[PDB]
C-alpha cells in the first residue's frame, strides 16, 4: 500500500502471487504445522517442476489451469490476519484517528496545557510553510509536459530540500492513536 | 416405539387411534367396574391453586407435597417422601393409561377377527 | 522487559514429527528448509500434551478421593 | 478437469478466471498505460491541493458534482416518452394502486356483509 | 498490560533469528545488509517464503506489491518499523 | 406494607442512579466502571430477597 | 503480579492459578459423584416399564372370542 | 503474551463457574412443581439424551 | 385571544425601532415570552371549545398547534442569525418581519371561527413564505421552487373558495359551531361528489398527498433554514387541521370518496420511504421523510375514528418538532462544507461528538422509538387502520421497517465511518447550534409525560 | 525487482521525518500543566431509594383501589387462618396404599 502500482503485473508477479495465495489457503486447510510443511514442500516442488519453461503460450496455459485449480480448491473460510482487510480488527481503531489540523481549533485554555508540544508543533508548521514552494517547483521541473505517467514521487535532490508532498505521509495519526 | 411401526407400516385398523379412543364401552367385557375414586375435593384443589393440568386423580399427594415444601421452607431437602408418593401415584396413573391402550388394541384386534371369521363360515 | 532471545542453535527437529516430515520428503527427492523454525512448538513445556479424555477428567482423581472419603465417613456415621 | 465456476450478476467473475488477462496485445498494454496515466494525473492534481498549507476548506470534486447532477437534474431533460417508458410508468405507478384498491374493497365488502347478517363476534370491541 | 513497546533492535533481532532458522541461508554468512539474491543466491519463489515467514513471525500481512521489493533484512526491519510506528 | 413490592421496585430503581450521575464528576473519573459494577452487585443482593419470599 | 513474555517457551505460571483450576475441576467431579451416589433415579429412573404382553386378558376385560 | 493472572478475570469467571455447577440443583429443588413429571419411561428412551450426546 | 395576537403585532415596530446590533436579542426574547403566554391555551375543556369571541375560538386541536407555532419563532431566529451576518440592517429587519407576519397569519388561521376567514388567513400564509424562499434562498432553483410552491397550493384552494361561498348560500353560515350543530348528511350525487372534491383537494395538496407532493422536495430543499423549518413544522399541518375541521359536513359521502386517497397514501408511504433509501441530497432525504409521515395523517383523517384523530394530532405535533430538528442538524453541516451531498462529509462523530448525540436522538425520534409521541401517534393510527381493515398491517408494518432503514442509514453515512481527508475547516460546534438542538429535543421528550396535551379533542 | 534508488532514497528521507515527528509526539515531565465513609455507599444508594419507594407505595400508591394486587395465598388442608381462626378440614382418609 506504500508502493505505486504499475500499469500491469508481469507473468512472474502473477505466478508469485498465485504461489503465495495457494500456500496461504493450503495452510488454512492443513491446520497443523508438520502437515503444512509436508504439503507446502509438495506445492513448492509442483511449482518448481516448470520453473524454466520458455514457451510463453505454454507457461500462460499452465498458469491459467493453476488458477482454475485454485478457485475450485480454495478454502471457503481462509485464515485472515486480524488487521488485514477481511480480518476481525481491520478498521477497529479508525474511530480513534483524529487529524492533526483539529489541534488548531483547541481553546487557548486547552493549549495552555502542553506548552512544549505546541511549541514543537509551531516549529513543524513553520517548516511545512517554508518548503512548499521548493517542493512545487521540483515537481513541475521533474515531471513531463503531458503529465506524470506513474504515481511515484521523487525524493529531495538538493540539500536543504524535503521530498515533495510529505506532510500528510509524515503526520499520519498512528496505528494505535488512543 | 414398535406401536408406531405396526400402525404406519402394518394394518392401521388393527391398532387404536390415540385421538378417537376408547371406541368400546367401559363394560364391553368387564362384568363389574367400580368408578375411579378421587380424594381431593373441588374446593381443596381450588384453595390450593393447583394448575388445571395438575388437578389429576393424583392431586392429594401433590397438595401434601406443596404443604410440606412450604412448612419446611429453608430445608429444601425435606420433602422426599412426599415427592416420592406423588411420583408413585402418577406412575400408577400412567400404567393405567397404558393398560387402557393395550385393552383397546386387543379388543380391536379381536373384533375384526371375529367378524371376519363369522364371514369365513358364510362363504357357502 | 530486559530480556533477549534464546539461542537459535537449540531448535532441532529431532524426536518430533518434523523428523517424520523430513523422512517422507527425502523419500520423494525433496527437502523441508523451514522445519527448525517450527521446532519450538514441540520442544519445551509444549513437548507433551493431554488427550481429550484426560482433559475431560482433569480433576477426577482428587474429587474421587474426596467423594470416597465422604461416603466412607457418612456411611459409618449413619449407623448411630 | 474441475467443476467450472460461472459468474452471475451478484457474484461476478474473478480476475484470475478472466481470459482477458491472459490474451494480451500491444494495444492492450498501451490502453493500460493510458489508464494509469489518467489515474496518475488525477492523483497528482489532488495531492497538490491536498498538501497545500494555504488551502483551507473542502476540495471541490467535479466527479461528485456530475454524479449528483446526473442523478437528479439531468433526468427529465433526457426523458422521451417511449413504449417502454410509457408501459413501465403505467404499470409501476398505476397497477399497485388498483391492486390494493381491489384487495381492500373486497375485504371490506366481506366484513360489511358479515356485520349486516350479525355474524362477526364483535364482542368487547369498544375501541376503534 | 498489552504488548510491550516493541523497539527497532527487537525487530532486527527477530528478523535475523528467523533468517538464521532458514536452512537455505547459513548463519555465519548472513548479514543485516545482505541482498537475498546477489549475496545469498536465492530465487524469486524462495523470497516469497521468507516474506510469509516474516508475516507469521510478526503477525501481520505484507501486501504483495510491498513484499517483492524487500531484498535485505534491513529493508524488512525498516518496513516493519514504518508499519508499527517504531522510532527507536 | 409487606416489603415484597418495595424491594422489587427498588431493585430496578437503583440501577438508574449511575445513569443520573453520567453528568457528575464520577463519570470523568477512572472509578466510574467500578461504581457501576458495585451498583449492579448491590442490586443483585437486593433482588435475592423477593426471590426468597417467592420460594417461601 | 508481573510475568514477562518468553519468546518460544512455555509461559510462566503461578501457584495460585494451578491450584485453583485443579480445585474447581475436583469440585465438579466430586459433585457429580456425590449426586450420582445419592440421586441415581434422576438418570437410571425409579420405576420399571410394564410390558403389555405380561398382562392377562382378564386383567383388561377380554372375552374368549365366542361371545 | 499468555497471562490470565488478573484477579478481575479469575473472580468473574469463578463466580459463573460455581453457578454452572450448583445452580441447577439449587433452583430445581426450590421451585414449586409447575407440571406433571414423566415418571414412566422405557429405559432406552430415558438414556437417549446421554446416548446421542456420547455418540 | 388578542392577548397573544397584539403582542405578536408589536414585534414589528419593536424590530424596526431596534438598534442595528440588537434586533436578534429583542426578537428572540419577546417571541419566547409570547410562547410563555401561549402556554395558557392548553387549559382545555372536555365538552366544548374556548369561545373567546365571535371571531376567535380555541379547541384541544388548535391549542397544541398554536403552542408549536409560537415556540418555533425563537428557534427560527436563532437558526437564521448565522447565515444572515453579512446582510444589511434593513434586509435583516425585513427577514424578521417576514417571520413575524407568518407567525401572525398562522396564529389567526388556527383560531378563526368562520371558514372563510380561515381560508383568507390560510392563503395569506403564502406571501411571506414565497418571499422568504425566493429572496433568501441560496441557489438558482429557488425561483422555480417558489413557482411550484405557489401554483400547486392555489390550484387546490381556488375551488375550495368556490365551494365555501356556495355552502354559505345554502346553509346560511360558515361559522364552525353552527356548521357542526346543524350538520346534515351529504347525498350520493355528482354535484355532491364535486363539492366533496372541492372541499378536500385544497388540504390534500398542503399535506401533501402522494401524487401532488412534487412542490415539497423543491420548496423545502431550496428554502433557507427558517423557511424549511416553518414549511415542515407548521405549514404542512394546515392541511391536516383544515381536513379535520371540514370533515363534519362531508359525511356520509366520505366513506366511498376516501378510497382513492387511502390507496394513494398507503402506497405512497412505501414509495417515498423507499425513495429516501437512494437520495444523494441529505436535505432532500429529510424532505421526503415528511411526505412519508404525512401519508399516515391523511389515512387517519380519512378513516374518521376517535383513535385515528388522536393519533393524527399526536403525529402532526411530533413530526413538526422532529423534522425541524433534522433540518437544523443538516444546516449545521451545510454551513461548514457548503454542500448538501450526504457522502461529502463523513465520520463527523469523531470531530463533533455532541452534535453526533443530537443526530442520534433526532434519528431515534424519526423512527418512532417508544415511548416517544412519534410512536404514540403512529401506533394509534396503525391500530385504527387495523380496525378499518386487517390487511393494512402489512403496509403499515412495511413502512415502519423502511423508516428505520433510511433513518439509521442517514446516521451511519454522516456520523460513522472515517472522516474525509481533504476537509479541514470543520470547526467545533457553537453554543448557538447546541442550544438550538436542545430546544427542539427537550420539549419532545417532555411531552411523553403528558401526552393528553397533544391528543386533540377526542381524548 | 526491488527498490529503485530514488524510491529507496525517498523512503529513507520520509522515514527520518516520520521518526522525528513520532519522537516529537512525546510529552515532557511537566506536560499536563493543570490549572488550580465506611459504609456511606449502602445508604445513599440503597437506604435512601428504599425509603422513598416505601413511602411512595404505602401512602400514595395504595391510596387508590386495585393499584397493588397480590395473588391469593395458597390454602392447604390443616391450615389455620389468621383472620377468622378457621381450621381447614383434613384430606379425606387417604387410601393409605403404602
Ligand atoms: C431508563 C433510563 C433511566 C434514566 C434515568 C433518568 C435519566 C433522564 C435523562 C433524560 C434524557 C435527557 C435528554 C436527552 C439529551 C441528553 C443531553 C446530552 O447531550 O447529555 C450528555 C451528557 C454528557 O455526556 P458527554 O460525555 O458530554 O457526551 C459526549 C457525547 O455526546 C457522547 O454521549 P453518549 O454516547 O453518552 O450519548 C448520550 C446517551 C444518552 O442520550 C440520549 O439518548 C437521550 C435521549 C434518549 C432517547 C430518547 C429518544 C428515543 C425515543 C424515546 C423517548 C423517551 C422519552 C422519555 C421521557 C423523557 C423525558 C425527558 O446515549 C445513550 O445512552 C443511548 C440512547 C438510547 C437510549 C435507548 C433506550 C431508550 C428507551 C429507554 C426507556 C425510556 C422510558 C423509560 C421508562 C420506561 C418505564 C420505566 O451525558 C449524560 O448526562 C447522560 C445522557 C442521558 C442518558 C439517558 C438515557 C436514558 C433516557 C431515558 C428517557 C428519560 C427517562 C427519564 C425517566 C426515568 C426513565
Ligand atoms: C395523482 C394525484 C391526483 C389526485 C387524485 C384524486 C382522485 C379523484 C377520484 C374521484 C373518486 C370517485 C369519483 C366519482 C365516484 C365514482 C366514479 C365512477 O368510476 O364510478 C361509477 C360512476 O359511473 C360511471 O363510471 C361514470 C364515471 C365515468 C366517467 C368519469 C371518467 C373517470 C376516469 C378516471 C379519470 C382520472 C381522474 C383524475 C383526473 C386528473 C359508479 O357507478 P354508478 O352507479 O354509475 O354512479 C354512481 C355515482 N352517482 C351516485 C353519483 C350517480
Ligand atoms: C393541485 C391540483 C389540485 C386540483 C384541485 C381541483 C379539483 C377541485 C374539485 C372540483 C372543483 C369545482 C367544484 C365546484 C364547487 C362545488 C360546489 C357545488 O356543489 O356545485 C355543484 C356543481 O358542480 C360542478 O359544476 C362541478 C363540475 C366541474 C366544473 C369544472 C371542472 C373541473 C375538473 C373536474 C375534474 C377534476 C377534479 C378532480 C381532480 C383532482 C386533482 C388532479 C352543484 O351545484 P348546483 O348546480 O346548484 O346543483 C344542484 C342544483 N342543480
Ligand atoms: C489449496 C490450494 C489449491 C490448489 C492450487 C492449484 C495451483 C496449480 C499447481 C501447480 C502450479 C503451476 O502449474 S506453475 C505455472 C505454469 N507456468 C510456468 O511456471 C512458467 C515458467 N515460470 C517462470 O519461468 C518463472 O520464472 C517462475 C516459475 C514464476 C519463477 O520465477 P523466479 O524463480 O524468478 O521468482
Amino acid at each position: 500500500a506504500f508502493s505505486a502500482p504499475a500499469a500491469y503485473l508481469t507473468h512472474q508477479q502473477k505466478v508469485l502471487r498465485l504461489y503465495k495465495r495457494a500456500l496461504r489457503h493450503l495452510e488454512s486447510w492443513c491446520v497443523h504445522r508438520d502437515k503444512y510443511r509436508y504439503f507446502a514442500c509438495l506445492m513448492r516442488a509442483r511449482f518448481d517442476e516448470h520453473k524454466n519453461e520458455k514457451d510463453m503460450v505454454k507457461a500462460t496455459q499452465l498458469l491459467r489451469q493453476a488458477e482454475e485449480e485454485f478457485w475450485y480448491g480454495q478454502h471457503p473460510q481462509p485464515y485472515i490476519f486480524p488487521e488485514s482487510p477481511g480480518g476481525t480488527s481491520y478498521e477497529r481503531y479508525e474511530c480513534y484517528k483524529v487529524p492533526e489540523w483539529c489541534l488548531d481549533d483547541w481553546h487557548p485554555s486547552e493549549k495552555a496545557m502542553y506548552p512544549d508540544y505546541f511549541a514543537k508543533r509551531e516549529q513543524w508548521k513553520r517548516l511545512r510553510r517554508e518548503s512548499w514552494e521548493r517542493e512545487v517547483k521540483q515537481l513541475q521541473e521533474e515531471t513531463p509536459p503531458g503529465g506524470p505517467r506513474t504515481e511515484a514521487l521523487p525524493p529531495a535532490r538538493k540539500e536543504g530540500d524535503l521530498p515533495p508532498l510529505w506532510w500528510h505521509i509524515v503526520t499520519r495519526p498512528r496505528e494505535r492513536p488512543m | 416405539g414398535a406401536h408406531l411401526a405396526r400402525r404406519y407400516l402394518g394394518d392401521a385398523s388393527k391398532e387404536p387411534d390415540p385421538l378417537r379412543m376408547p371406541t368400546f364401552p367401559p363394560d364391553y367385557g368387564f362384568p363389574e367396574r367400580k368408578e375411579r375414586e378421587m380424594v381431593a375435593t373441588q374446593q381443596e384443589m381450588n384453595d390450593a391453586q393447583l394448575m388445571l393440568q395438575q388437578r389429576d386423580y393424583c392431586a392429594h399427594y401433590l397438595i401434601q407435597l406443596l404443604k410440606c415444601k412450604r412448612d419446611s421452607f429453608p430445608n429444601f431437602l425435606a420433602c422426599k417422601h412426599e415427592q416420592h408418593d406423588w411420583d408413585y401415584c402418577e406412575h400408577l396413573d400412567y400404567v393405567k393409561r397404558m393398560k387402557e391402550f393395550e385393552r383397546e388394541r386387543r379388543l380391536l384386534q379381536r373384533k375384526k377377527r371375529r367378524e371376519q371369521r363369522e364371514a369365513e363360515m358364510a362363504r357357502g | 522487559s530486559k530480556m533477549e532471545l534464546p539461542d537459535y542453535k537449540q531448535w532441532k527437529i529431532e524426536g518430533t514429527p518434523l523428523e517424520t516430515v523430513q523422512e517422507k520428503l527425502a523419500a520423494r527427492g525433496l527437502r523441508d528448509p523451514w522445519g527448525r523454525n517450527e521446532a519450538w512448538r514441540y520442544s519445551g513445556g509444549f513437548a507433551n500434551n493431554v488427550s481429550f479424555v484426560g482433559a475431560l477428567l482433569k480433576g477426577f482423581k482428587w474429587g474421587f478421593a474426596a467423594f470416597v472419603v465422604a461416603v466412607g465417613a457418612e456411611y459409618y456415621l449413619e449407623s448411630q | 478437469s474441475f467443476p467450472k465456476y460461472k459468474p452471475s450478476r451478484l457474484a461476478t467473475l474473478p480476475a484470475t478466471l478472466d481470459p482477458a488477462e491472459y490474451d494480451i496485445s500491444p494495444e492492450t498494454r498501451k490502453a493500460q498505460a493510458e489508464r494509469l496515466a489518467i489515474r496518475s494525473r488525477l492523483k497528482r492534481e489532488y495531492l497538490l491541493q491536498y498538501n497545500d498549507p494555504n488551502r483551507l476548506g473542502v476540495i471541490e470534486d467535479p466527479a461528485l458534482i456530475r454524479w449528483t447532477y446526473a442523478r437528479s437534474a439531468n433526468i427529465y431533460p433526457n426523458f422521451r416518452p417511449t413504449p417502454k417508458t410509457s408501459l413501465l410508468g403505467a404499470l409501476f405507478g398505476i397497477g399497485p394502486l388498483f391492486f390494493w384498491y381491489y384487495v381492500f374493497k373486497t375485504d371490506r365488502d366481506k366484513k360489511e356483509k358479515l356485520i349486516q347478517e350479525g355474524k362477526l363476534d364483535q364482542t368487547f370491541n369498544i375501541s376503534y | 498490560s498489552d504488548a510491550p513497546p516493541l523497539t527497532l533492535e527487537a525487530i532486527k533481532d527477530r528478523v535475523l533469528y528467523v533468517l538464521k532458522l532458514y536452512d537455505k541461508i547459513d548463519p555465519e554468512k548472513l548479514s543485516v545488509n545482505s541482498h537475498f539474491m546477489k549475496d545469498l543466491g536465492l530465487d524469486s519463489l524462495d523470497q516469497v517464503e521468507i516474506i510469509m515467514a516474516m508475516e507469521d513471525e510478526f503477525g501481520f500481512e505484507i501486501p504483495d506489491i510491498d513484499a517483492e521489493k524487500l531484498m535485505c533484512p534491513q529493508e524488512i526491519v525498516d518496513y516493519i518499523a514504518d508499519k508499527k510506528d517504531v522510532y527507536e | 406494607m409487606n416489603p415484597f413490592a418495595s424491594l422489587t421496585l427498588t431493585t430496578l430503581t437503583i440501577l438508574t442512579i449511575p445513569i443520573m450521575m453520567s453528568n457528575s464528576n464520577i463519570y470523568k473519573t477512572n472509578l466510574y466502571p467500578n461504581y457501576v459494577k458495585t451498583t449492579v452487585s448491590y442490586a443483585f443482593t437486593l433482588s435475592l430477597v423477593p426471590l426468597l419470599m417467592f420460594m417461601h | 503480579v508481573h510475568i514477562e513474555p518468553r519468546y518460544r517457551q512455555f509461559p510462566q505460571l503461578t501457584r495460585s492459578q494451578l491450584i485453583q483450576a485443579e480445585f474447581f475441576s475436583a469440585t465438579m467431579w466430586f459433585w457429580i459423584l456425590w449426586r450420582f451416589w445419592h440421586d441415581s433415579d434422576a438418570v437410571l429412573g425409579h420405576f420399571p416399564y410394564p410390558d403389555p404382553s405380561q398382562w392377562t386378558d382378564e386383567e383388561l376385560g377380554i372375552l374368549p372370542d365366542d361371545e | 503474551l499468555i497471562n490470565e493472572n488478573n484477579p478481575l478475570l479469575i473472580n468473574s469467571i469463578k463466580r459463573l463457574l460455581i453457578g454452572s455447577i450448583f445452580a441447577g440443583f439449587i433452583i430445581s429443588n426450590n421451585i414449586p412443581p409447575m407440571t406433571v413429571p414423566n415418571t414412566t419411561m422405557p429405559l432406552y428412551m430415558k438414556m437417549t439424551a446421554l446416548i446421542v450426546t456420547i455418540m | 385571544m388578542l392577548k397573544i395576537i397584539i403582542p405578536t403585532t408589536m414585534l414589528l415596530p419593536m424590530t424596526w425601532m431596534s438598534k442595528h446590533n440588537m434586533i436578534w436579542i429583542n426578537a428572540t426574547v419577546h417571541s419566547l415570552l409570547i410562547s410563555l403566554i401561549s402556554l395558557s391555551l392548553l387549559n382545555q375543556l372536555g365538552e366544548n371549545s374556548l369561545n373567546f369571541s365571535l371571531t376567535f375560538f380555541s379547541d384541544s386541536l388548535s391549542a397544541p398547534l398554536l403552542v408549536l407555532t409560537t415556540w418555533l419563532l425563537p428557534l427560527m431566529l436563532m437558526a437564521s442569525q448565522s447565515h444572515l451576518s453579512k446582510e444589511t440592517t434593513t434586509r435583516k429587519k425585513l427577514y424578521i418581519t417576514m417571520l413575524i407576519l407568518l407567525q401572525l397569519f398562522l396564529i389567526m388561521t388556527f383560531t378563526a371561527t368562520e371558514l372563510i376567514l380561515f381560508y383568507i388567513l390560510f392563503e395569506a400564509t403564502l406571501v411571506p413564505t414565497l418571499i422568504i424562499i425566493t429572496r433568501w434562498g441560496n441557489q438558482t432553483e429557488r425561483l422555480n421552487a417558489g413557482l411550484y410552491f405557489l401554483f400547486y397550493t392555489l390550484a387546490g384552494s381556488l375551488p375550495l373558495l368556490v365551494a365555501l361561498v356556495y355552502i354559505q348560500n345554502t346553509t346560511g353560515s360558515l361559522n364552525f359551531l353552527i356548521i357542526h350543530y346543524w350538520s346534515h348528511p351529504l347525498s350520493n350525487s355528482w354535484s355532491n361528489i364535486f363539492m366533496w372534491l372541492a372541499c378536500i383537494m385544497a388540504f390534500m395538496v398542503k399535506m401533501p398527498l402522494y401524487g401532488l407532493h412534487l412542490w415539497l422536495p423543491k420548496a423545502h430543499v431550496e428554502a433557507p433554514i427558517a423557511g424549511s423549518m416553518v414549511l415542515a413544522a407548521v405549514l404542512l399541518k394546515l392541511g391536516g387541521y383544515g381536513m379535520m375541521r371540514i370533515t363534519t359536513i362531508l359525511n356520509p359521502l366520505t366513506n366511498y370518496m376516501a378510497y382513492p386517497f387511502l390507496m394513494l397514501s398507503m402506497w405512497g408511504m412505501i414509495m417515498t420511504s423507499s425513495i429516501c433509501l437512494r437520495q444523494t441530497d441529505l436535505k432532500s432525504l429529510i424532505a421526503y421523510s415528511s411526505v412519508s409521515h404525512m401519508a399516515l395523517v391523511i389515512v387517519a383523517i380519512m378513516i374518521q375514528t376517535p383513535w385515528s384523530f388522536m393519533g393524527a394530532t399526536a403525529l402532526m405535533i411530533a413530526h413538526g418538532l422532529t423534522s425541524s430538528m433534522l433540518f437544523c442538524l443538516a444546516n449545521t453541516n451545510y454551513e461548514r462544507v457548503h454542500s448538501r451531498t450526504m457522502i461529502l462529509a463523513r465520520g463527523l462523530q469523531t470531530l463533533l461528538p455532541l452534535m453526533a448525540t443530537w443526530w442520534l436522538v433526532a434519528s431515534l425520534t424519526n423512527l418512532a422509538l417508544p415511548p416517544s409521541i412519534n410512536l404514540i401517534g403512529e401506533l394509534f393510527i396503525i391500530t385504527a387502520s387495523f380496525s378499518w381493515s386487517n390487511i393494512t398491517i402489512i403496509l403499515m408494518g412495511m413502512n415502519m421497517m423502511i423508516t428505520a432503514l433510511y433513518s439509521l442509514y442517514m446516521l451511519i453515512t454522516t456520523q460513522r465511518g472515517k472522516y474525509t481527508h481533504h476537509i479541514n475547516n470543520i470547526k467545533p460546534s457553537f453554543t448557538r447550534e447546541n442550544a438550538l438542538m436542545a430546544l427542539h429535543i427537550l420539549p419532545l421528550l417532555l411531552l411523553t409525560l403528558n401526552p393528553k396535551m397533544i391528543l386533540g379533542p377526542l381524548y | 525487482s526491488g527498490y529503485t534508488p530514488d524510491e529507496k532514497l525517498r523512503l529513507q528521507q520520509l522515514r527520518e521525518l516520520r521518526r522525528r515527528w513520532l519522537k516529537d509526539q512525546e510529552l515532557s515531565p511537566r506536560e499536563p500543566v493543570l490549572p488550580p465513609r465506611h459504609s456511606i455507599f449502602a445508604v445513599t444508594h440503597v437506604l435512601i431509594p428504599v425509603w422513598i419507594i416505601h413511602y411512595y407505595l404505602k401512602y400514595h400508591v395504595t391510596a387508590k383501589p386495585y393499584t397493588v394486587v397480590e395473588r391469593k395465598p395458597r390454602i392447604f388442608p390443616g391450615d389455620t387462618i389468621l383472620e377468622t381462626g378457621e381450621v381447614i378440614p383434613l384430606m379425606k382418609e387417604f387410601p393409605d396404599q403404602h
